RNA sequence: UAAGGUAGCCAAAUGCCUCGUCAUCUAAUUAGUGACGCGCAUGAAUGGAUUAACGAGAUUCCCACUGUCCCUAUCUACUAU
RNA sequence: AGAUAAGGGAAGUCGGCAAAAUAGAUCCGUAACUUCGGGAUAAGGAUUGGCUCUAAGGGUCGGGUACGAUCAACUUAGAA
RNA sequence: AUGAUUA
RNA sequence: CCCGUCGCUAGUACCGAUUGAAUGGCUUAGUGAGGCCUCAGGAUCUGCUUAGAGAAGGGGGCAACUCCAUCUCAGAGCGGAGAAUUUGGACAAACUUGGUCAUUUAGAGGAACUAAAAGUCGUAACAAGGUUUCCGUAGGUGAACCUGCGGAAGGAUCAUU
RNA sequence: CCGGUUGGCCGGUCGGAUUUCCAACGGGGCCUUUCCUUCUGGCUAACCUUGAGCUUGGCGAACCAGGACUUUUACUUUGAAAAAAUUAGAGUGUUCAAAGCAGGCGUAUUGCUCGAAUAUAUUAGCAUGGAAUAAUAGAAUAGGACGUUUGGUUCUAUUUU
RNA sequence: UAUCUGGUUGAUCCUGCCAGUAGUCAUAUGCUUGUCUCAAAGAUUAAGCCAUGCAUGUCUAAGUAUAAGCAAUUUAUACAGUGAAACUGCGAAUGGCUCAUUAAAUCAGUUAUCGUUUAUUUGAUAGUUCCUUUACUACAUGGUAUAACUGUGGUAAUUCUAGAGCUAAUACAUGCUUAAAAUCUCGACCCUUUGGAAGAGAUGUAUUUAUUAGAUAAAAAAUCAAUGUCUUCGGACUCUUUGAUGAUUCAUAAUAACUUUUCGAAUCGCAUGGCCUUGUGCUGGCGAUGGUUCAUUCAAAUUUCUGCCCUAUCAACUUUCGAUGGUAGGAUAGUGGCCUACCAUGGUUUCAACGGGUAACGGGGAAUAAGGGUUCGAUUCCGGAGAGGGAGCCUGAGAAACG
């Protein structure tokens, strides 16, 4: 199996080193997951010291949190747009952590006209109340308002899905936002 | 460590939210650490733009352990150097010593310059990479 | 090896068992308890080695199966349980209470008391920490584990306990001045009364230490194991209480009794 | 004898006897190669002894390949008719 | 005049004569010997299509006393 | 020019 | 006293045509088992939902007619577990072919070394050894060796105001 | 000046132990131009603090928590530490000895009790007192130390309003 | 117990070797051998091959028993005594053997885990699981085999196995059962506008992500966006709360969600006891088993500093196709070129890298001596490696396992 070790690299100084040991079972590796979206498949694995580690497959739908509200939101996963590591993972379509995805902004929006009733895109005395006292905080800023009116929002992963089964995340804002859409629009 | 950006990846560092709702002083937050054992976190690594989450102040590297001091040879390469622990072996038989060496590599932050011949200390901390333990917390030249 | 040890030879148990080289190639392995390996006495070795209630190894596990004995007022019927430092032990029969404490000579002495002084013992906290729900708790020297204690208490303290709950009657502090007991090293046994201690932040706290002839040394503060105030020991000493005396005096002594 | 072939080389495109003798390559080798040399008749600018590279030069063996062969058969175009 | 032949593979023959086999390009690897220049395409092995993409390689106009717009070649590498 | 072996 | 060639006997190692031979390690390339992981596969068993009839039984308009259980059989989905087989991948044994590194070993022949009670040819060295010896370099000759050029004294001179 | 070790009249005990002692030996402290880190604190310490000779108030490390400059080593001392067995070695009649860690003592009917020391352990790592020996940087086209000072730039920051 | 002697010469002094001499937990052999005590022993060449036979199985008071097994209950109508086989649960990864591999590798001393798993022990630790949560559902408790066995059997042989009929569980698959308060959301409604609100859903643990808190050298003034405590609305303003660390994004708490949903006892043995609302009503003891989390312990794995024999007739090594670093990701139990994508070209070297040999496992130690030291160490103890050479993997807390 795959190991983990340094017996079998070369030293530092550039010498071979010799076969020694056979390898281990606390040295292995395994084979990656390359998860994917639809049809949801968890397969667990037994580990050292059981320890179960749901190895995520066909990961349909995920959870995604937008931080300067606080809040956290179950959604869908349009698929991938950038990946740093890997420009495969990007075509492929392979979810991982750091990976910058499209979600359906359906949940967020509803969610705002419910907490704030401020439009987007295109009566009762509590309610009118609520959004009085929550007004002067709707002026997120231009990128995010904008991806909003298209229904499809950019986040990134920040779960280890094959690690974990959760493709989880964060919805980007200000200014590493601005960087991955220069880094997406170099032509 | 002219550019913080650098890498194709948004380099940052984890869990520091910058809040754009709140309007507070200074503009974008920095985490640190005071590494202990008696070193100071400089001003540099304060006011620096960078992030380097293998460093000992602003990262996540703590330093515990043995500590070392030795004379910076090598910088030629990225937050990386070696340096040459110079010692004397002794020997019972003939009843005297003998120079030896033995050229730890160190990992360096932005937060540090330096050039060839610099006496430097350092400190033990988790494995940084295949050569590395070692990660420098204080120059001792200008 | 492949797995967990569950043997152990003689010549690998310790030196202060004072287990003899012959009688057997295999030594008595303590099982997993609330004190470590070595630091720690077996019942076996106890009752067979040190007072000679029996004499076979049959006869003590038919003692212990038998419950006569019960340390830390449990019967605790396990052939290998480690008896470690400060501990109680109970006997109806006979109505002994033995404690184990070391002597001058690195060894695990036999104390002899009541049932009184067996229902408080001393503990050291081996750390604090806050446990699930908020809870602040600490951790002692014999594995107990303790929930809800004085701010007061902090590390390198010492606890005084009820043995029916592990609650705490009370509590000593850290500080300069104050009566210990070294548990650990070439000072095994010595009894020496804070003078001070020095920090080395990084690691290594180590304490100097004396005894009531004047005579100091330096030890580690994990070593250590602190007993209370100058002159009253919380708990009864055995003979010698940490003294050390040269070697002369001593030859000179059993020439005085012979 | 004018002086008697020195260094070197060889059954060599120079060796009659000769299919020289020994070894090797072979199942078998008047062939090939390495050695021996009273060399019929080798030999020093009538140039001797080597010699990388080069050769539509002469020779031997090995790998691949094949109607050259065992052992011939069939097909096409142009003839023959 | 051109081709193909099962099994074997120069047993044919003065003699591998004729014929076959090899063949471009990229990468790997390369002996004795040597006049140190070569031998060398030594020997020997691998890959090569179609299609959809990805990466790098440029020209010119622009800035108070880092970057944008616009225009056109095939070169090389890599992945499904 | 040379004077065999051993003592 | 002693040197070398040549001759006989025996041993030890070297060079050597033989693209020498065997043994072992490392290894390019090609084929590549077997488990493991992933794409499917679907025998097989099994739970649910109705599903109408060949017609008994009883309850009610007691006259046609109605209600449900029943041995029976399709038909449909809703599922659970599910082996053989299967795509792709990583681990990678083993074989074939080359290369390379070491360890022994055969060999025509060539050239050495050593040991041998009394082999042949000379007499090079030790006396100024009968041409003072020796050192380096070059040529020569059966063999020691001779000769040329420079050098030394370990010379046969510590010595010619 | 101080106090520890060694003896030393008188033995003032019948070979143990004492005072003032003639002498030596290293240790601790003060001064001689010799700061050989001080700010917050509580001990205010040694308290100039004095009540009649047992009283109310001197300068913080002599107790501590924190900041602070703490230029470097080699060396050496001491300690922590080096698993047992092994080696050296205390005590012990295995009947001696190799061994082993036991044994010994009673009113021998209740029982009692000393042991199982200590040392060595290369280099390397930790603390530690020293400052000889060997290097080691400091302040010279002064970006030099103390500065109660006096400004300006800068950020941090508790108490209140 | 810091020792010398014989041999080159006609003889002498020297260098220098040979030989003598003494020992060995250093082996083999010879010749001889009466006793007590202690005791090594197929390592060297072949880690060459193996017949036969053993070497790991296991229960209490206490997981499951109608043995169509054996005594007898007579305290027991379901057994309740003993008890093979079988299911289950543990262990079989310890021990024992050898020294082939392996020369910064193992190993020895010495650090770290603020970088991780850990059965078992030992100490603490799940009032919150009915999800239109009112008929949706047994909780004095719910469903399914299947072994052993019965008999039919099949192969020459195997610790070979099928077909058919039962039945069990701490085996599988499911599953409710006890308060009170406290904040968020909605939000009927009054409508108040100082604004009050009936009624309704959540909150335990665990996984995954994001956010906030997790602190605090010192003393006063001027106000506001809106008085906040109670009011003489002159403002007294105190009261206020957060632990450890050398040092953390530590312990820990709370918001917002994720989960195909973890754990929150349908288990077992003795003795059988009390309240009366005089009942198979309600309570009640000593235990065993298992279970989520944390600490501990026996471990485990990586890891800091220093140290290893002979060789330069081995002087450059590493990087094709990972060598050195960085960024990101996968994988891991976890860090980390451990592996992948992209990028920079680094890293080791006469202070002996790298390559070769080794009748090399390392060390604690053993022989030998005044001192210094030389040689050996497979071999009883500690740590490694292996099971004929290699490769792979299941079960498990723990194996790259060879009984």
């Amino acid at each position: 199996g795959i190991s983990r070790d340094s017996r079998h690299k070369r030293s530092a100084t550039g010498a071979k080193r010799a076969q020694f040991r056979k390898k281990r079972k606390f040295e292995l590796g395994r084979q990656p997951a390359n998860t994917k979206i639809g049809a949801k498949r968890i397969h667990s694995v037994r580990t050292r010291g059981g320890n179960k580690k749901y190895r995520a497959l066909r990961i349909e739908t995920g959870n995604f949190s937008w931080a300067s509200e606080g809040i956290s939101k179950k959604t869908r996963i349009a698929g991938v747009v950038y990946h740093p590591s890997n420009n495969e993972l990007v075509r492929t379509n392979t979810l991982t952590k750091a990976a910058i995805v499209q979600i359906d902004a359906t949940p967020f929006r509803q969610w705002f006209e419910a907490h704030y009733g401020q439009t987007l895109g295109k009566k009762s005395k509590n309610a009118e109340r609520k959004w009085a006292a929550r007004a002067a905080s709707a002026k997120i800023e231009s990128s995010v308002e904008s991806q909003f009116s298209a229904g499809r929002l950019y986040a990134c992963i920040s779960s280890r899905p094959g690690q974990s089964g959760r493709c989880d995340g964060y919805i980007l804002e200000g200014e590493e936002l601005a960087f991955y859409l220069r880094r997406l629009t170099a032509k | 460590e002219l550019t913080v950006q650098s890498e194709r990846a948004f380099q940052k560092q984890p869990h520091i939210f910058n809040n754009p709702k709140v309007k507070t002083s200074k503009r974008t937050k920095r985490w640190y650490k005071n590494a202990g054992l008696g070193f100071k976190t400089p001003k540099t690594a304060i006011e620096g733009s960078y992030i380097d989450k293998k460093c000992p102040f602003t990262g996540l590297v703590s330093i515990r352990g043995k500590i070392l001091t030795g004379t910076v040879v090598s910088t030629k390469m990225h937050r990386t150097i070696v340096i040459r622990r110079a010692y004397l072996h002794y020997i019972p038989k003939y009843n005297r010593y003998e120079k030896r060496h033995k050229n730890v590599p160190v990992h360096v932050s932005p937060a540090f310059r330096v050039q060839v011949g610099d006496i430097v200390t350092v400190g033990q901390c988790r494995p940084i990479s295949k050569t590395v333990r070692f990660n420098v917390v204080k120059v001792s030249a200008a | 090896a492949r797995g967990p040890k569950k043997h152990l030879k003689r010549l690998a148990a310790p030196h202060h068992w004072l287990l003899d080289k012959l009688s057997g190639c295999y030594a008595p392995r303590p099982s997993a308890g609330p004190h470590k390996l070595r630091e720690s006495l077996p019942l076996i070795v106890f009752l067979r080695n040190r007072l000679k209630y029996a004499l076979n190894g049959r006869e003590v596990k038919a003692i212990l199966m038998q419950r006569h004995v019960k340390v830390d007022g449990k019967v605790r019927t396990d052939t290998t349980y480690p008896a470690g430092f400060m501990d109680v032990i109970t006997l109806d029969a006979t109505n002994e209470n033995f404690r184990l404490v070391y002597d001058v000579k690195g060894r695990f002495a036999v104390h002899r008391i009541t049932d009184e002084e067996a229902s408080y013992k001393l503990g050291k906290v081996k750390k604090v920490q806050l446990g699930k729900k908020g809870v602040p708790y600490v951790v002692t020297h014999d594995g107990r584990t303790i929930r809800y204690p004085d701010p007061n208490i902090k590390v390198n303290d010492t606890v005084k306990i009820d043995l029916a709950s592990g609650k705490i009657t009370d509590f000593i502090k850290f500080d300069a001045g104050k009566l210990v007991y070294v548990t650990g090293g070439r000072n095994l046994g010595r009894i020496g009364t804070i003078v001070h201690k020095e920090r080395h932040d990084g690691g290594f706290d180590l304490v100097h230490i004396k005894d009531s002839l004047d005579n100091t040394f330096v030890t580690r503060l994990n070593n250590v194991f602190v007993i209370g105030e100058q002159g009253k020991p919380y708990i009864s000493l055995p003979k010698g209480k940490g003294i050390k005396l040269s070697i002369a005096e001593e030859r000179d002594r059993r020439r005085a009794q012979q």
